[PDB]
């Protein structure tokens, strides 16, 4: 058992890295040049944030309540890392029992992070913003796991392996085109910092990036697919690489194209607007199967 | 190495002593997350992939965190130490003392116990389950069918339509 | 509370159906929740401090209560393995099981809700539901009336009565003297469970109709002692007579109907070779008695409750069978003596 | 019309994606009653055994042969 | 039962039914001898002729009898030490 | 047997948090979701060890009704601090 | 299904062995008849077994959901 | 309780790895009789000491099947062995065209 | 081992802060209203969530009308919302 | 232009290259046959138990 080391180490050079194409991709849309200065392009400047950030950089705490503020960071980035486990990719590591359940599961204990760091400053002016920030977390996490059984329903168990080979001719987004819009914007709730916004600081960067190329993975197994090759496993981890980027660069689109929705109009959207149309596809997803022969 | 389920019932009434002792909803709080998250390991060794599964998706990232917004809603009273607390540390000891004292009776297999039941060793006999079934395996495997029990799909829908109305019509 | 009041009524009524047409455990616990998300919003209603207070207490007594009933439920799983709701089988089930039940009928050591709960109501509508709720766990003892211990169940019954018949005397507010009137009521319930099946229903039909008409004649404002003694002059002076004979048919007393249930808790406990026991509940029925006859002297005597304020106008409550049921409050000495047989 | 054609396009106008939480949901229970091509599905679930099959003793009885391929019972073959 | 289900039935609770799938109950060879005893009415309310046949019911789920059985010889085991035992596993 | 010991005596725990109280309010509807998940378990290894196929939905439908007690009974806590300052044990009027 | 049962023979035929060495002197058990009353049926038996000796086989065995291969 | 002898039955059980006889359904067509006698046997009776005689008959017929595969078309069935375990549990998704080479020499 | 992956991460998780820690030397309750709502959801999608897994042995009849069923009140709760919800 | 940007998804194309293949390979020196079996259900399972069975002490998947 040395794999779970290859899906630590390399993740967290992936959210390192991550620094980099979010303000140069995000810097071509503002027409502004990004990192240029610190390396040939730019390349030594994420490893040059965790010198700073680490090391150095002191703490002065507002009260530290004894275990809290420093107990917050090791779920936020310990239940961020978890969710690699379960990814089915071509090989996945220790393959659970039921598969999109444990996904679901991880990002759900995931809104304790911003809980524990409202209840980790003593002021009461800190606090209403958190909980505001938990709202925009807990409201989204009700219909994530609707338009997961819809697609579920049409094909294959909760097993994250059987989702690939359903995928054998066609994508999932032709049958699912209106679920396929919800999770370009159900995902971005989870602190993108695109529709809505709200030393241990530093850490939380190294978590909150972490579950946005966690979506976008995730996202690009219940909608992408194009081929599974068993015999193959070379043709797979380049085509998997490139359909997951292309959806790492509309993340970035939406944070600098389009403004704050607002906290009251973001429950305006949803609930009042996205929760009667999800339920109205969830509840032709449960006529499908019955109308044509679509059991796993 | 020789036990896996009762290594972890042991931690399952460690978290559960902050619930006897009072040491505010803030880290008695805490206490459902150590015991929720150690006690899936209870029930997902002896089988069940969906039901183990349950406890952290509503138990623990719906009940709790639910729970989480009324501590800040009603009695904040910024988070304190729970040891300088009088009462707090003494119904604490008491508790774990309860539980570890039975721990110690566990060697030499036989233990002393207040209800008229034995419990012996059981490493091997504690699961108690043999291959049986192969395809479609497990009673856990087909856990929940809306078919046969039709009656209580009506009752639970019905029971939460009370809740949404009722708790609007309160405040 | 327009249209949607009724629904959840409706769900209070539907609830006990689960509860009486049942054969699971985690079926009846189902039908006890469906009265326990029920009630709380009628308890509440206009939203009142006395309301809150009440509310929370009726709510922490009686959801842990049925949380030692699951205990049981399980215990079933354990031990004797089937699911069905015929007989306890194991005696350290029966022990968190009577216990659960107690909390609700028993109240021998499980009293201490009843008179915060039934003065914390707003409303007289909240007082009948509280007499009808009682229906409910009545069922479950219905079912499994062997095998449990009745050493335990027995001590329920007696110490009811003596706290019931003690627990009303230092009161003056007039839903705590119908909240010990239910306690003093429910140790004869406690009582023919285990000598006989029969007639322990019949002194539900007996105790639900005589409460639901005692609540219906103080839809005219009332809440203490001198307040309903503020009604033979100054309000309807008819209207008192009523009163007066449901409240002699409460207690003890032959040429009423309220006689008639305390007929057959003795006779078939007598039938047991017990003498010693129903000797003891006959004495401590005196105790009840006295609730009533203060209670009579608001109807009978002068007592000058007078006042400046008259009312002219005619009065029109709810009343939606406090005209038929009062009439067999009143006299069903002679009209139901065979009647034992016919509900069970 | 004055509830067909009055309240349909208003509903288009004001609130559009009303329409088709009623429509969408609407048609999803229509839709498996009135079509014939639901009773085929409900064949192929009960065809597909989940355990070993049992074998019974053979005293007088018709259509049950041997395990080998012949003209006995039911065996579907519903589209290719 | 207080009132009684007629025509229309929503049971499913007791033990040895018509399950899920075609997999039986762990206990189900025992489960089949307390159906079949207690199937009249003078028989659970007499409660002395279904005696030996719910006593192997009772062995099914909870094994206390076969729990004090190999604990003898788990202890007798543990016994020689420094003595003559028994090796071939 | 062996794993049920512990697990019933976690119950007793969590039984008599509920029946002590002291200042706090909170407490008693904590305890409510551990006694919920103390039987969780209890109901669940009963049906897993000794199959039953049928029976192993009805701890799911446990699960649904453990919340609707802590959370119709939860929505009255809020209400005592409309009325009061802070939630407490301590701050009663009924007698 | 015939490997299964083939295993659980030999699985009680060395706990026969280990029985008959362990209980000669002190101890009254014969082991005869089995454990149960009825002693007719006879249930699976060797699922709380399985044979005592050797836990790197029996931890294997029992837990399925653990790890899983 | 009445143990069966130390003997017991079947020389030399099961040929080889598993997947192997997965891999081949041809197993229920070619010889049914031996085990849909013990199947029914077993329903019947529950206890298997007493229809462990025609258990006996199972092993035997599956030594029987196996070594009729390795006298005549080898080849084709080695090469169908590998493409089965190399994949995961696909069984029969991505090695149709191997399945070709099979049964076509077992035809004759 | 899913218990030697998942301790792996967490412990890696505390030597993080460790770091900083170590080396250097020199009101409102409608809020309330949109939590509740989010548990009595949830519990629907508990009920909800068999459904792909479910659907396999049982009979489609018997199940289709009881499968929209909840869907169905899940609505009607969400319509209840919309007589009055507040300013939220 | 683009010869700036592309450094920056090359890096990526490295990174998170390493999961996929690294999970992949590891099948050859822990496996004979580059594969590793799936549990699911103990259909499987019993499966995986028995060839370790059939000659093979130690290992749980090997051929023959």
């Amino acid at each position: 058992m040395i794999n779970i080391l290859m899906l630590i180490i390399p993740i967290l050079l992936a959210v390192a890295f991550l620094t980099l194409v979010e303000r140069k991709v995000l810097g071509y849309m503002q027409l502004r040049k990004g990192p240029n200065v610190v390396g040939p392009y730019g390349l030594l400047q994420p490893i040059a944030d965790a010198i700073k950030l680490f090391i150095k950089e002191p703490l002065r705490p507002a009260t530290s309540s004894a275990s809290m503020f420093i107990l917050a960071p090791i779920m936020a980035l310990g239940l961020a890392l978890t969710m690699w486990i379960p990814l089915p990719m071509p090989y996945p590591l220790i393959n659970m029992n039921l598969g999109v359940l444990f996904m679901l599961a991880m990002s759900s204990l995931a809104v304790y992070s911003i809980l524990w760091s409202g209840w980790a400053s003593n002021s009461k002016y800190a606090l209403i913003g958190a909980l505001r920030a938990v709202a925009q977390t807990i409201s989204y996490e009700v219909t994530l796991a609707i338009i997961l059984l819809s697609v579920l329903l049409m094909s294959g168990s909760f097993t994250l392996s059987t989702l690939i080979t359903t995928q054998e001719q066609m994508w999932l987004i032709l049958p699912a085109w209106p679920l396929a819009m919800m999770w370009f914007i159900s995902t971005l709730a989870e602190t993108n910092r695109a529709p809505f916004d709200l030393g241990p600081f530093a850490l939380f960067f190294m978590a909150e990036y972490a579950n946005i190329i966690m979506m976008n993975i995730f996202t690009a197994i219940l909608f992408l697919g194009t081929s599974h090759n068993p015999h193959m496993p070379e043709l797979y981890t380049i085509n998997f690489t490139i359909k997951s980027l292309l959806l790492t660069m509309s993340f970035l689109w939406i944070r600098a194209s389009y403004p704050r929705f607002r906290y009251d109009q973001l429950m305006h959207l949803l609930w009042k607007n996205f929760l009667p149309l999800t339920l109205a596809l969830c509840m032709w997803h449960v006529s499908l199967p019955i109308l044509t022969s679509g059991i796993p | 190495m020789l036990y896996i389920v009762f290594i972890l019932s042991v931690i399952f009434v460690m978290g559960f002593v902050g619930f006897s002792s009072k040491p505010s909803p803030i880290y008695g709080g805490l206490g459902l997350i150590v015991s929720g998250g150690v006690g899936c390991g209870i029930v997902l060794n002896f089988g069940g992939s969906f039901l183990g599964l349950m406890v952290f998706l509503i138990y623990l990232g719906g009940m709790m965190v639910v729970f989480g917004y009324t501590t800040a809603m009603a009695t904040e009273q910024y988070p304190e130490i729970w040891l300088s607390n009088k009462a707090v540390l003494g119904a604490f000891v008491t508790g774990l003392l309860m539980e570890f004292f039975m721990v110690y009776y566990v060697l030499k297999d036989k233990e002393v116990e207040v209800v008229f039941e034995f419990n012996g060793l059981g490493d091997w006999v504690i699961y108690d389950t043999g291959d049986s079934g192969f395809f479609s395996e497990e009673a856990m495997g087909i856990a929940a069918l809306y078919s046969y029990g039709t009656w209580l799909v009506i009752v639970t829908g019905w029971s939460l339509l009370i809740g949404v109305v009722v708790i609007m019509e309160i405040t | 509370n327009p249209i949607i009041f009724i629904i959840i009524l409706l769900t209070i009524m539907l609830g006990t159906i689960i509860v009486m047409i049942s054969s699971h455990w985690l079926l009846v616990w189902i039908g006890f929740e469906m009265n326990m998300l029920a009630i709380i919003p009628i308890m509440m209603k206009n939203h009142n401090p006395r309301a809150t207070e009440a509310s929370t207490k009726y709510f922490l007594t009686q959801s842990t209560a049925s949380m030692l009933l699951m205990m049981a439920v399980i215990i079933n799983l354990m031990f004797s393995g089937q699911w069905t709701v015929m007989k306890l089988f194991n005696p350290m089930a029966s022990m968190l099981m009577t216990m659960a039940l107690a909390m609700k009928l028993g109240m021998a050591p499980f009293h201490f809700w009843v008179p915060e709960v039934t003065q914390g109501i707003p409303l007289s509508s909240g007082l009948i539901l509280l007499t009808w709720q009682k229906l409910a766990p009545m069922s479950v003892l219905y079912q499994i009336f062997p095998s449990i211990n009745l050493n335990l169940i027995l001590t329920l019954s007696v110490l009811s009565i003596l706290i019931g018949g003690w627990g009303g005397l230092n009161q003056t507010q007039l839903r705590k003297i119908m909240a010990y009137s239910s306690i003093a009521h429910m140790g004869w319930m406690t009582a023919v469970l285990p000598y006989n099946p029969t007639m322990t229903l019949l002194n539900l039909i007996i105790y639900i109709i005589m409460t639901s008409t005692m609540f219906t004649m103080f839809m005219a404002n009332s809440t203490t002692t001198t307040l309903s003694l503020s009604h033979t002059w100054n309000k309807t002076p008819i209207m008192t007579v009523l009163i007066l004979a449901t409240l002699l048919s409460m207690g003890g007393l032959p040429p009423l109907s309220g006689f008639m249930p305390k007929w057959m808790i003795i006779q078939e406990m007598t039938k047991n070779n017990s003498i010693i026991l129903p000797t003891f509940m006959a004495i401590t029925a005196l105790l009840n008695l006295y609730f009533y006859m203060r209670l009579t002297y608001s109807t009978t005597l002068t007592m000058f409750p007078s006042t400046n304020n008259m009312k002219m106008k005619w009065q029109f409550p709810l009343m939606k069978k406090m005209t038929f049921l009062p009439t067999m409050v009143v006299l069903s000495t002679m009209m139901l003596p065979l009647t034992p047989m016919l509900s069970v | 019309a004055e509830r067909v054609a009055a309240f349909l396009k208003n509903v288009w106008a004001k609130e559009p994606v009303l329409v088709a939480s009623f429509a969408i949901a609407g048609l999803a229970v229509i839709l498996p009653t009135l079509s014939p091509y639901t009773k085929y599905s409900l064949m192929i679930n009960x065809x597909x055994x989940x355990x070993x099959x049992x074998x019974x003793x053979x005293x007088x009885x018709x259509x049950x042969x041997x395990x080998x391929x012949x003209x006995x019972x039911x065996x579907x073959x519903x589209x290719x | 039962q207080k009132r009684l289900g007629v025509d229309l039935d929503r049971w499913m609770t007791i033990q040895s039914a018509e399950q899920p799938h075609k997999i039986p109950s762990r206990c189900h060879a025992f489960e089949k001898e307390w159906i079949e005893c207690a199937h009249g009415i003078g028989s659970i309310r007499a409660e002395k002729e279904c005696k030996i046949e719910f006593e192997d019911f009772r062995e099914c789920l909870l094994r206390q009898k076969t729990m004090k059985r190999l604990h003898a010889i788990r202890r007798q085991r543990e016994k020689l030490i420094k003595e003559g035992k028994y090796t071939p596993p | 047997s062996m794993v049920y010991m512990n697990i019933m005596m976690a119950f007793t725990v969590s039984l008599v948090g509920l029946l002590m109280y002291r200042s706090h309010l909170m407490s008693s509807l904590l305890c409510l979701e551990g006694m919920m998940l103390s039987l969780f378990v209890m109901a669940a290894l009963t049906i897993l060890n000794s199959h039953f196929t049928l029976a192993s939905m009805m701890p799911i439908i446990l699960l649904v009704f453990a919340a609707c007690e802590a959370a119709l009974g939860l929505s009255l806590l809020v209400m005592v601090s409309n009325t009061y300052g802070t939630d407490y044990v301590q701050n009663l009027n009924l007698l | 299904l015939q490997a299964e049962k083939d295993r659980r023979v030999l699985q009680m035929l060395r706990e026969n062995l280990e029985e008959e060495a362990t209980v000669m002197k002190d101890x009254x058990x014969x082991x005869x008849x089995x454990x149960x009353x009825x002693x007719x049926x006879x249930x699976x038996x060797x699922x709380x077994x399985x044979x005592x000796x050797x836990x790197x086989x029996x931890x294997x065995x029992x837990x399925x959901x653990x790890x899983x291969x | 309780e009445l143990p069966s002898l130390e003997d017991l039955k079947v020389q030399e059980v099961k040929v080889s790895s598993s997947v192997l006889k997965a891999a081949a359904h041809h197993y229920g067509a070619q010889c049914d009789k031996p085990n849909k006698e013990f199947m029914l046997c077993r329903w019947e009776e529950k206890d298997p000491r007493r229809c462990l005689e025609e258990g006996k008959l199972v092993n035997q017929c599956a030594l029987e099947f196996f070594r009729q595969i390795k006298r005549h078309c080898a080849e084709p069935f080695t090469e169908y062995w590998t493409c089965i375990d190399y994949s995961g549990l696909q069984l029969f998704r991505r090695c149709r065209k191997q399945q070709a080479q099979f049964d076509e020499c077992v035809l004759d | 081992n899913l218990m030697l992956a998942l301790l792996t991460n967490f412990t890696l998780a505390t030597l993080l802060v460790i770091i900083a820690f170590w080396l250097p030397q020199l009101f409102s309750m409608k809020f309330f209203l949109v939590a509740i709502t989010f548990l009595l959801f949830d519990l629907e999608i508990a009920l909800l969530l068999p459904l792909p897994w479910a659907s396999q042995t049982a009979n489609l009849n018997t199940m289709l009308t009881m499968a929209l069923f909840l869907i169905i009140l899940l609505a009607v709760s969400l319509a209840y919302e919309w007589t009055q919800k507040g300013l939220e | 232009m683009w010869f700036e940007v592309l450094p920056g998804i090359a890096v990526m194309g490295v990174c998170l290259f390493i999961p996929g293949m690294a999970t992949a390979r590891i099948h050859r020196f822990s496996n004979g046959g580059k594969e590793k079996r799936v549990a699911h259900y103990p259909y499987q399972w019993y499966l995986m138990e028995r060839d370790r069975r059939v000659s093979g002490v130690n290992r749980s998947y090997v051929s023959k």
